[PDB]
């Protein structure tokens, strides 16, 4: 199971980083995706293939992975970016299955 | 591509509920389809998915034994049925499509969802 | 409660053809006098062509590959195993689904079509009506059967070519560091570990290094 | 000496297809495009029941044959059903002028209202 | 493609070759340049023009065809005429679309 | 210009031809130098019978 | 293959004349077509030609800027238009076909021609 900090807060116009830490069975040998979820709406894909962005996502969202921990970075923080951010991976050893992160609440001031 | 689910469901403990998901476009698809649920105030959870042409189905070990995913190809519909329903099974349900023909972590299009209540 | 009705019974289906009754009420599939209409989507089954790859210099298929249509089998000091190829399988799946959708969309649905009644002094128009009905039925039956017969052959040749293209790619990558021993396998002249096999499969084999 | 091989898929399916060059070819996957199954019943069309005349026909239904007293209440239908034994039409011998034209006209009517034109 | 040449091991085309479909590009001490191949291009042109002419000649020209009028007591023959017209139109539409779809491939 | 194939859609090609016509001039015009007969407010019965 | 031209033309200085050439057989050709003129008591002169499928047109430097060659493929016709007509433009005109799809010196079939007078 992947673990993230429960909550991060910052002033608008700043840069924030959210960490997704797992083990060698989930993150250390497979890619990591990053999703964004707004209240009342289904999760929206932000990052795939650990650094790639789907069409329509602003440039200010970025991602990376270093060993067993992935990171998601948001610059130019706005009021509309206050949402829940999740990390997902394809755990595969006993029986492969998608695992989501614990969740991180990003609060803007 | 647009994914639309059925209406809200309110049932009783010990019952069985079958939900459906319909995708726009041609009846035959070249991408896998998975089912994802979310509890109130909780993160999303993944039950399982289905693969085109090959037809293999994969399920999570938590829901293994009481979830069934089928597909009607000529109607372009995918059904998921949950049995031995309990109190904790109330949740918010989505059908999500993948980028390729294999089940993976990358779901790029999600539906609006439907609510299941006990 | 139904949507399509015939004098013999109600039909609950989404298929584009039926052979129950020419008379229908509602939204019903087209009527043909055929008995079998099956469209192939996979390759030839050899559990144990125009391009000579399937059942050619590769005599049989693999039941150990379950996640794809074409792939590799490797064996080295670490161990042996199968691995499907994703790009070719994805392209083939796209093409086959496109073909099936194109076949489906070209045959429009059948609406209400019931018979007429004529008296004993109106035999000529009755015969004309019967002739029109029979002619249209025959034409559509011929069209459906011919379409299926041709598309099956095209699909089989498609898969046969897709196998040989991958074989030629892998052969080109392994110019002189490997020996061609027939049956679709190459024997390495050096030590190819797991990383080397991964690089071979990915498409970025380092020829000068080895 | 380390080896790599290229191959294809195979399973235990037994479905066969026909080709212009060969018959009964076993393939790994296939689909069926023909339907040949029904339920053998006359059933409602989108929530509306049909009109079953029974022993009467169009002439006996509209004229008011004494044997069709059960059809005096019907006012809406989805389609009309007739039987090969429908023989209660015009009891008094004679000719019905333009009967088939009347049938063709009624073949596109969904409901009517019956009122007394001359009390 | 079925033969793996176009967009296969030759990834892209040349906009510098203007006088043919297939050709060569050479470079040596004297200099570099393109040059089209004439025999293969000529054979391909012959084949393609033959195909287009064959497609054209198989579809004959429509002559005069106007409608008819029927009274209020002639609905059966009117419906028969309408059915014949619609059936022929549908058949010819299907034929044309299928022919184009196959010849492109 | 793009063409449609049974295996793929919207394929850009170097050269192509168009086999369908969908343009007219929106007028009633003479056929090979002979003008038509326009009845106007009358029909065939009123034309032949001699309607006032 | 037979190439036929339109009728004789008599015009005025400063006008523009368009002539046509029709070839027998299938509407689509596999050979290029050129236009050649001759003055009374003089040798032939070449204006330009058109290439099948590719559609490129070539013109001589003398007539460059005031000659236009087009083709109607479905009708099997080739048009050549001359503008800014002058006194010396009176001549005898032919449409000639080549052996291959490229414009070259080898013209094997010639038409009867038409006369243009000012
Ligand atoms: C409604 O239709 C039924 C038939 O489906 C009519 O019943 C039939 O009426 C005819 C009248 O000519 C009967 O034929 C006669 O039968 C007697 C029997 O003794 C025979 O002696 C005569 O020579 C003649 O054949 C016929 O048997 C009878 N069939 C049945 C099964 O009853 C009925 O009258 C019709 N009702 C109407 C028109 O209101
Ligand atoms: C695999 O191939 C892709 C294709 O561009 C390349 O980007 C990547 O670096 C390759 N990976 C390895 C480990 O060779
Ligand atoms: C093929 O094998 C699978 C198990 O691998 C089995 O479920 C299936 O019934 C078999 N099919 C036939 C036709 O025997
Ligand atoms: C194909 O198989 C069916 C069923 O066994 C058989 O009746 C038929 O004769 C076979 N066709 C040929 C050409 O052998
Ligand atoms: C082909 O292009 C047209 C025009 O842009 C577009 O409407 C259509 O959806 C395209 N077809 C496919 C299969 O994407």
């Amino acid at each position: 199971v992947l673990t993230q900090p429960p909550s991060v807060s910052a002033a608008p116009g700043q840069k924030v980083t959210i960490s997704c830490s797992g083990s060698s069975s989930n993150i250390g040998n497979d890619y990591v995706s990053w999703y964004q979820q707004l209240p009342g709406t289904a999760p929206k894909l932000l990052i795939y293939d650990n650094n790639k962005r789907p069409s329509g996502i602003p440039d200010r969202f970025s991602g990376s992975k270093s060993g067993t921990s992935a990171t998601l970075g948001i610059t130019g923080l706005q009021t509309g970016d206050e949402a829940n951010y999740y990390c997902a991976t394809w755990d595969r050893r006993p029986t492969a299955y998608v695992v989501f992160g614990g969740g991180t609440k990003l609060t803007v001031l | 591509v647009q994914l639309v689910e059925s209406g809200a469901e309110v049932k009783k403990p010990g019952s069985s509920v079958k939900v459906s998901c319909k995708a726009s476009g041609g009846p035959f698809r070249s991408y896998a389809i998975s089912w994802v649920r979310q509890a109130p105030g909780q993160g999303p959870e993944w039950m399982g998915g289905i693969i085109p042409i090959f037809g293999t189905t994969k399920y999570a070990p938590k829901f293994q034994g009481r979830v069934t995913i089928t597909a009607d190809d000529f109607a372009g519909t995918v059904y998921m049925e949950l049995s031995s329903l309990r109190s904790e099974d109330t949740a918010m349900y989505y059908c999500a499509k993948h980028m390729g023909y294999q089940v993976r972590e990358t779901m790029d299009v999600w539906g609006k969802g439907t609510t299941v209540t006990v | 409660d139904t949507t399509c009705q015939t004098p013999n019974g109600a039909i609950n289906t989404s298929l584009p053809f039926q052979n129950i009754h020419p008379v229908t009420i509602g939204e019903c599939p087209k009527y043909v006098k055929s008995t079998k209409l099956r469209m192939a989507t996979g390759l030839r089954n050899i559990p144990s062509g125009l391009f000579g790859a399937i059942a050619g210099f590769i005599e049989g298929g693999w039941t150990g590959m379950i996640d794809g249509w074409y792939g590799y089998h490797h064996q080295n000091e670490q161990g042996s195993g199968y691995a499907a190829d994703l790009k070719s399988t994805q392209n083939a799946i796209d093409g086959i689904t496109n073909k099936v959708n194109s076949v489906i969309e070209k045959m429009n649905t059948q609406f209400t079509a019931v018979g007429k009644e004529f008296s004993h002094l109106e035999r000529r128009i009755e015969n004309l009506n019967k002739k029109v009905d029979d002619g249209f039925i025959d034409i559509w039956t011929y069209n459906a059967e011919l379409l299926v017969l041709l598309e099956n052959e095209r699909t089989l040749d498609y898969h046969d070519s897709n196998v040989k293209t991958l074989y030629e790619k892998v052969r080109s990558q392994l110019k002189n560091n490997a020996k061609e021993i027939g049956n679709g396998c190459f024997e390495f002249y050096h030590k190819c570990d797991d990383t080397c096999m991964e690089s071979v499969k990915n498409g970025t084999y380092d020829y000068p290094k080895y | 000496s380390d080896k790599i091989c290229i191959g294809y898929h195979a399973n235990n399916s037994t479905d066969t297809v026909d080709t212009v060059l060969e018959k009964n070819v076993t393939v790994t996957h296939s689909v069926n495009l023909l339907e040949n199954k029904h339920n053998g019943k006359l059933c409602k069309l989108r929530g509306v029941a049909p009109l079953h005349l029974g022993k009467c026909n169009i002439a006996g239904w509209l004229l008011g044959n004494p044997e069709c007293e059960s059809l005096a209440t019907a006012s809406s239908w989805s389609y009309i059903v007739e039987t090969s034994s429908s023989n209660n039409g015009t009891c008094y011998p004679g000719d019905f002028i333009n009967y088939e034209e009347l049938r063709e006209q009624l073949s596109s009517v969904s409901s009517f209202e019956k009122f007394e034109i001359f009390p």
